[PDB]
């Protein structure tokens, strides 16, 4: 099957240096950009740094901007990060995230299993998802919302919001993309719909397998952005 | 040496397969295959031509 | 410290020019239109021939304004500015010219006699770098004139741009340059690839003598026309520096010349029609695209 | 600007296709294509020992030159409905076996082996598809010829030879009725060697019939010939 | 003499069949439908220019978004563009150049391809992997290949060489019906708007109308003095068009089972490549060895118009689903958009 495995995580004291390392297999690795997220002990997902394939093109967050650096190499299937002057700041869990972009892709459809740094001692769309927390009772219906500051509707007729969800204890999956589409392996009790500046998440019939905070990102623009998460319950 | 009387027959049974075949009319033929022109005309984008406004090619 | 003899300059000069502008400005259109579907099939001698077709019709662009020099009787009538940025190219792009042709034989040369070695050398971004350098090459090194000055008058009618009778230890210098590096250099190296491509057109056992009788004479023509057009102008250059620098106090040579000097600069602006002729037209295999492509043309107007 | 960020990455994507397209296609265009045909069994398979359900390729390589050869018989179909995807290649080598002169074929008894050969050389060498592609004639079991040639003058398939039962005659007889058959002589080039099904310079035969090629084909594109 | 009643039987068959024909004969379309207004001068432009194939272009075939097309060359490649962008969505190697045929499955899941290897290739477009391969080889026909269409994901149905045409099951690999009576290569496949019939021509100069699930032929059609090299169906599934080397198109009527109309010009003498119709029905197009593809008024025989701008042989048509586009392919190595 598919595979990412992150490494070279540990305990670094400030204004030092790491530089992780995610061992691709299982997959066409050259074929696919790829994405550095971090959460934060917080739990909130940031976008970090893109590296396309071929390696045409580089992103990076503003916050890690200058200090990290992201690279491929794609004879030996991996990514890296290196990670200068780090911060106490830079404390997250960091995941390796498979994209591919052509026309009617599923973009982020793979997380690794991230590997953990701890440090010791705009014009940037904003996602808000009000909800922090949701109780529902298994076997009745959920419905999540996410607002944006700008509307995600471009003028291809695309609305590039993606619904990701991270169960206890697991990196994030990609539920829904552009809206509306599922993502392979996603059972059809999920069902996005919206449109502008206001989306939902829809759970139909809830399985205690559906439990976990449900992610809201952006895709219009750089810096990618996630929104809060709100923790589905019971 | 029967093959000849074997493609003989093949000829017969796929030729008596066609003999029986309930034909229709060409003026009704021809007429339906306008009707469903017509019927279908508007909706014909290469006969009736888009505004570039709705024109996925410009 | 001369007086010239300009009895025929307002007459041949100022006859071939209109000649070479009225023919040479469609004639090299052509020529970058073929070279360009050339360019577009990945032929690199697309991009060594829109080079050379746009150097000759650059050359034919400055030219009328040297027809008037010619005509108003060797009077520039224009101020300096306008000798250094006109006269740079009017005298430089024969140089431009030749490097060209000779880049295009050595091409043909690789191609031909030795098929199947050189693949890198015959892509065509490898010819966009070379082109690149020619230009560039031939542009700075020519430049040398434009640091003095070139524009001069006297006590008699003639206001000259970038000559001078006497002429000056600056020019004596580049009098020689342009002829053993500018002409002779490019020209021998193109001796030397026809020869080579007409060896390896010999040994061909698939050309039946009616085809090898074809590439040798145009062979032949694309070296002859080159010297012809050139050598009588390079000559004088020769003569002129070599006198001049044997003895500087002397301009009786240059009294001698003086017509025949301007005479060959105005015939070497032949190459401006033959080049495209032996390049671009006299080939069927181009002279035909060029053929469908005007009455496509043509067509497409008339719907 | 106008693209949002996936499209821009779907045009870099498509830009990376188009890199490798070009360079496989400048690959391709180094190769030679070589179209194999013949006579049915006229010793085209000791060829492609030498040389080494649907269309055969065998790949080779000499003096740096990468060739790749197709085999297009054991298809039992019409030429005219696919000969002409075979339009692209540099030569064709045709296989003609020579002991066939004293045969006819087995579907046939009154059609000589020899001449369904040579209608079949006619049929490829005088095609539209094929007007300035040469073809390279390989004239197969010579040896097993020349021995036939003292038992069974050539007369028995070619009633108008006048020649003696000597090989070197009726060999080139032979040669002689199939190159004859070209009626674009001015155009395309008929390379015949004997290979006799014991010599090992096959591949050398054809390779100097390529280069041959090769440099005509220069010489049209670099507007000399 | 079982030889003679059999051979006796069949010619007073081929009678009955012509006079049952005859007998319907009460009208042509071209006199129903001369108080039709006609559909006047069509000009269409290029909207797109599609580059990349380094080699003819042999095949076609839009999917059902009508905005992704599928084409082949003998590059050795298939390439699924993006028809509104001009984008390579992919790029798929070969293992045989020799292509003649390509489809793109309903379902936009799968692309078949095949030709002179006597093969259909089955490519899986939507992988985990994220790359596109092979799924399925489909071999069996002794002949090549010269047209593929999917009915569903699992099932493909070729014709080829070899004289037949043949029912696919991908999954097991193993073909499961087996349709015989051509005598000629078999050129071109149509499929019914249903899926449950396909029309097959061949160059027999004749084309037949075969039942898919019984492996039966229903129907000879006969009317061309050539090799048909192009059939396509008439929206509606009750006729059919085909295209010859005799430089005509002819509709047929299903249930007449005669030949209708024949689309034909006294300046065309080349064959026809590829039949295709627009969504109504009422524009037929085909494509030419003159470089033009020629837009034909399917009830009048009119040339309605002209589509020039290939500097080759057209090898193939498509419409797209929308009825939106047209797009053609060339020998010249390009893909054209219209509108
Ligand atoms: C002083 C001025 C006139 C110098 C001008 C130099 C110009 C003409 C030279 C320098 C760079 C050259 C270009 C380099 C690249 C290309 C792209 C190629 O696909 C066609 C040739 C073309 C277009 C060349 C044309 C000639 C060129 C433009
Ligand atoms: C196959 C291709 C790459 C062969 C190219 C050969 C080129 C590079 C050779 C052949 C002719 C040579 C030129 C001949 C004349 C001049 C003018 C001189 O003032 C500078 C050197 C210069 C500019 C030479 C540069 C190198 C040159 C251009």
């Amino acid at each position: 099957d598919v595979q990412l495995v992150e490494s070279g995580g540990g305990l670094v004291q400030p204004g030092g240096s790491r530089k992780l390392s995610c061992s691709a297999s299982g997959f066409a690795f050259s074929s696919f950009g790829m994405h550095w997220v971090r959460q934060a002990p917080e739990k909130g997902l940031e976008w970090v740094a893109y590296i396309s394939s071929g390696s045409g093109t580089i992103y990076y967050a503003d916050t890690v901007k200058g200090r990290f650096t992201i690279s491929r190499d794609d004879p030996k299937n991996t990514l890296f990060l290196q990670m200068t002057s780090l911060r106490s700041e830079d404390t997250a869990m960091y995941y390796c995230v498979r994209s591919i972009y052509y026309y009617g892709s599923s973009p982020f459809d793979f997380w690794g299993q991230g590997t953990t740094l701890t440090v010791s001692s705009g014009s940037d769309i904003v996602m808000t998802q009000a909800t922090s927390s949701v109780p529902v009772t298994p076997g009745e219906s959920v419905s999540i919302s996410c607002r944006s500051s700008k509307s995600l509707l471009h003028s291809n007729g695309n609305t590039y919001l993606y619904w990701f969800l991270q169960r206890p204890g697991q990196s994030p999956q990609l539920l829904i993309y552009r809206m509306s589409n599922l993502a392979s392996g996603v059972p059809d009790r999920f069902s996005g719909s919206g449109s502008g500046t206001a989306f939902t998440l829809t759970i139909s019939r809830l399985e205690a397998e559906d439990v976990g905070v449900y992610y809201c990102m952006q895709h219009l623009e750089y810096p990618l952005t996630f929104g809060a998460g709100t923790k589905l319950e019971l | 040496n029967t093959a000849s009387i074997a493609q003989a027959r093949k000829l017969v049974e796929q030729l008596k397969m066609e003999a029986n075949i309930d034909r229709i009319k060409v003026s009704k033929a021809a007429a339906d295959l306008m009707a469903y022109c017509e019927a279908h005309a508007k909706e014909d984008p290469l006969l009736t031509p888009v505004p570039a406004s709705e024109n996925p090619f410009r | 410290g001369c007086h010239v003899d300009s009895r025929v300059d307002h007459l041949f000069p100022p006859s071939l020019y209109i000649f070479v502008i009225g023919v040479g400005l469609p004639t090299n259109c052509l020529a970058l239109w073929a070279a360009y579907r050339q360019v577009q099939q990945r032929n690199e001698l697309g991009v060594y021939l829109m080079n050379l077709s746009i150097a000759d019709l650059l050359y034919i662009c400055t030219l009328p304004l040297w027809v008037d020099y010619f005509l108003h009787h060797d009077n520039w009538i224009h101020g300096p500015g306008s000798c250094k940025l006109f006269g740079f190219i009017f005298y430089t792009n024969i140089y431009i010219s030749i490097a060209f042709l000779c880049c295009i034989s050595v091409d043909r040369y690789l191609a031909v006699a030795h098929p199947l070695r050189f693949a890198r050398l015959r892509r065509v971004k490898t010819a966009v770098a070379v082109s690149s350098v020619v230009w560039a090459t031939e542009l700075g090194a020519n430049s040398a004139p434009l640091f003095h000055d070139e524009l001069f008058r006297d006590r008699y009618n003639h206001t000259f741009c970038f000559e001078k009778f006497p002429m000056e230890g600056w020019v004596a210098w580049m009098n020689l340059y342009r002829v053993f590096v500018g002409f002779l250099f490019p020209w021998a190296l193109m001796l030397l690839s026809y020869r080579g491509i007409l060896r390896a057109v010999r040994g061909s056992v698939s050309t039946e003598r009616q085809e090898k009788a074809k590439i040798k004479r145009l062979a032949l023509s694309l070296i002859a026309i080159v010297l012809v057009c050139f050598a009588p102008y390079h000559v004088l250059l020769l003569s002129r520096s070599a006198i001049y620098l044997g003895r500087p106090w002397d301009c009786g040579f240059e009294e001698r010349v003086f017509s025949a000097y301007h005479s060959s600069l105005a015939f070497t602006s032949l190459n401006c029609v033959a080049d495209p002729i032996l390049y671009c037209l006299v080939n069927e295999g181009a002279r035909s695209d060029v053929a469908k492509a005007l009455h496509n043309l043509l067509r497409f107007l008339a719907s | 600007c106008t693209l949002s960020a996936e499209d821009k990455a779907a045009v870099e994507r498509s830009k990376m296709i188009d890199r490798n397209l070009r360079e496989d296609g400048e690959k391709a265009a180094r190769e030679v294509k070589l179209l194999l045909l013949g006579a049915g069994e006229s010793g085209k398979n000791t060829i492609v020992k030498q040389m080494k359900t649907g269309i055969v390729e065998t790949h080779f390589t000499f003096k740096d030159l990468h060739f790749k050869m197709f085999d297009v018989g054991a298809q039992r179909s019409e030429r005219k409905k696919w000969i002409h995807c075979f339009e692209g290649v540099t030569a064709i080598i045709f296989c003609v076996a020579l002991s066939d002169y004293d045969l006819v074929l087995a579907e046939d008894e009154e059609m000589n082996r020899m001449h369904a050969s040579m209608k079949l050389f006619d049929s490829i060498c005088n095609n539209k598809w094929f007007t300035d592609t040469s073809i390279i004639l390989f004239l197969n079991k010579k040896d097993l010829f020349e021995e036939k040639i003292k038992k069974s003058p050539l007369t028995i398939c070619y009633p108008e030879y006048a020649g003696s039962n000597t090989y070197e005659e009726a060999a080139a007889y032979i040669q002689c009725q199939f190159e004859d058959l070209n009626k674009r002589k001015d155009t395309k080039e008929i390379y015949t060697h004997f290979t006799c099904s014991t010599d090992t310079k096959n591949v050398q035969f054809v390779f100097d019939a390529v280069t041959d090629v090769i440099i005509k084909n220069n010489l049209k594109d670099c507007g000399l010939f | 003499s079982e030889l003679d009643q059999l051979r006796q039987e069949a010619e007073q068959l081929k009678n009955q069949i012509r006079d049952a024909r005859k007998a319907c004969a009460d009208a042509t379309l071209s006199q129903i439908t001369n108080n039709i207004d006609p559909v006047g001068r069509i000009q269409m432009r290029t909207r797109r220019t599609l580059r990349g194939h380094l080699a003819k272009i042999y095949a076609m075939h839009w999917g059902t978004d009508s905005r992704l097309l599928v084409s082949a060359s003998q590059d050795g490649k298939l390439i699924i563009w993006d028809s509104y962008t001009t984008n390579k969505v992919h790029a798929i190697p070969l293992r045989s150049s020799w292509v003649m045929t390509c489809a793109y499955a309903p379902s936009g899941n799968y692309v078949a391809c095949g030709g002179l290897d006597n093969i259909c290739s089955i490519y899986n477009l939507k992988t985990r992997e994220g790359n596109v391969r092979v799924s399925r080889e489909l071999a069996g026909h002794t002949g090549y290949l010269s047209c593929c269409r999917f009915l569903d994901d699992n099932q493909i149905v070729t014709s080829s060489g070899d004289t037949t045409c043949a029912l696919w099951d991908i999954e097991t690999g193993q073909q499961t019906t087996t349709f015989t009576g051509h005598t000629g290569d078999v050129m071109s496949l149509s499929l019914a708007p249903d899926t449950r019939l396909f029309v097959s021509g061949a160059c027999d100069a004749s084309a037949k109308l075969w039942d898919v699930r019984e492996g039966m032929c229903r129907q000879t059609f006969t009317g061309h003095e050539s090799d048909i090299n192009a059939i396509c169906f008439f929206p509606n599934g009750n006729a059919f068009a085909t295209g010859s080397d005799d430089a005509t198109c002819r509709l047929f009527d299903l249930r007449a089972d005669q030949e209708l109309m024949t689309y034909s010009h006294d300046n065309i003498i080349c064959g026809i490549t590829s039949v295709s119709f627009s969504k109504s029905g009422r524009l037929l197009l085909a494509g030419y060895d003159d470089f033009n593809c020629n837009v034909w008024d399917a009830l009048k025989a009119d040339r309605a118009g002209v589509l020039a701008g290939h500097d080759n042989r057209v090898s193939c048509l498509g419409v797209t689903d929308d009825g939106m586009a047209v797009a053609t392919g060339s020998w010249d190595s390009f893909l054209k958009i219209w509108n």
